[PDB]
């Protein structure tokens, strides 16, 4: 297992929901390899799970601004990768 | 010998700071998740 | 005004409204140098002129994959800058 050391970027959170969003966007990195189709199998588990609904993006290079719902926002790093997901709708 | 004990002195030192981090953490929680409530709450009418 | 031909690659809104983002855009795009700035302005004149609540990602490779409104989503390129501006809340 590649050890990519998770650094969170900004939360308004639980912790387990962040530690849920970490460990499931190392899965997606280690099954798949386009950042869009990351982002999407990500956004679908936790559509599932916590109910929507979300959105997620992957990428290296991307700056973003938008409003959530409160304690459920999360951006983060794994790796080289960027991955943000906010619950807004 | 006392590079290597300088080493595991500071690194055992570093580890105790974790906990009072922890403690500002709930701190924040507390700040955060009490004062949507509390935000949410009031308003001018409610002559309470 | 340097003429970034805007070449849209989604859209599910109309064309005058494809318009104003892309002329928005470019005053976003010449005004801000962080595409953090940029994407903030999209997303906040939006809001001020389409109601909240808009997601805007301004950057030059990133993966999105996001549940939008009907009627509400662009993603279309200023140069090599990648836009994707879509309602949702």
């Amino acid at each position: 297992m590649c050890d990519r050391k998770a650094v969170i970027k900004n939360a308004d959170m639980s912790e387990e929901m962040q530690q849920d969003s970490v460990e499931c966007a190392t899965q997606a990195l280690e099954k798949y390899n386009i950042e869009k189709d990351i982002a999407a199998h990500i956004k679908k588990e936790f559509d599932k799970k916590y109910n929507p609904t979300w959105h997620c993006i992957v990428g290296r290079n991307f700056g973003s601004y938008v409003t959530h719902e409160t304690k459920h926002f999360i951006y983060f790093y794994l790796g080289q990768v960027a991955i943000l997901l906010f619950k807004s709708g | 010998k006392v590079n290597l004990k300088y080493d595991s002195w500071h690194k055992e030192v570093l580890s105790k700071f974790g906990q009072m981090l922890g403690s500002n953490m709930t701190e924040f929680h507390s700040q955060i998740s009490k004062s949507r409530q509390e935000l949410e709450q009031h308003s001018v009418d409610t002559a309470s």
